[PDB]
């Protein structure tokens, strides 16, 4: 639960998609 | 979609602020090489400056926070996207041989800037791990990023 929040957290600041 | 408020510019502020460490509000290759790095992938210079030409309007040869926003608006989608999970898929898989292991999961997550804790490593890779390998495999996590 808390690092799959973490997961969402970087989602959500476009890393996955810097990356 | 993704709307320009405070919290979200911050949020966007800080992933820009981890490639830009010289906070000097531009993202050169270098920088972006770097984090690259840190993630077990060792692009080109070529695959890198595309990367800045996607989207470098005045040509300057850096991403300028403009041009990083003109970037999340044309890439980003869905958290639970089918794209969006399997490019992060790839970036948690560093040595992109099909499954996360515990010591990618945590060396991925602290290098992005989202350390977790041993435990929360053990704990995800646990409850995601089905088929009992120890390691997380592509359809392990889409069921874990998609589980409501
Ligand atoms: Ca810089
Ligand atoms: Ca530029
Ligand atoms: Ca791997
Ligand atoms: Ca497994
Ligand atoms: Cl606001
Ligand atoms: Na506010």
């Amino acid at each position: 639960n808390k690092a799959l929040k973490k997961i969402r957290k970087l989602q959500k600041r476009g890393l996955i998609q810097m990356t | 979609a993704y709307q320009l408020t405070e919290e979200q510019i911050a949020e966007f502020k800080e992933a820009f602020s981890l490639f830009d460490k010289d906070g000097d509000g531009t993202i050169t290759t270098k920088e972006l090489g770097t984090v690259m790095r840190s993630l077990g992938q060792n692009p080109t210079e070529a695959e890198l400056q595309d990367m800045i030409n996607e989207v470098d309007a005045d040509g300057n040869g850096t991403i300028d926070f403009p041009e990083f926003l003109t970037m999340m608006a044309r890439k980003m989608k869905d958290t639970d996207s089918e794209e969006e999970i399997r490019e992060a898929f790839r970036v948690f898989d560093k040595d992109g041989n099909g499954y996360i292991s515990a010591a990618e999961l945590r060396h991925v997550m602290t290098n992005l800037g989202e350390k977790l804790t041993d435990e929360e490593v053990d704990e995800m890779i646990r409850e995601a791990d089905i088929d009992g390998d120890g390691q997380v495999n592509y359809e392990e996590f889409v069921q874990m990023m998609t589980a409501k």
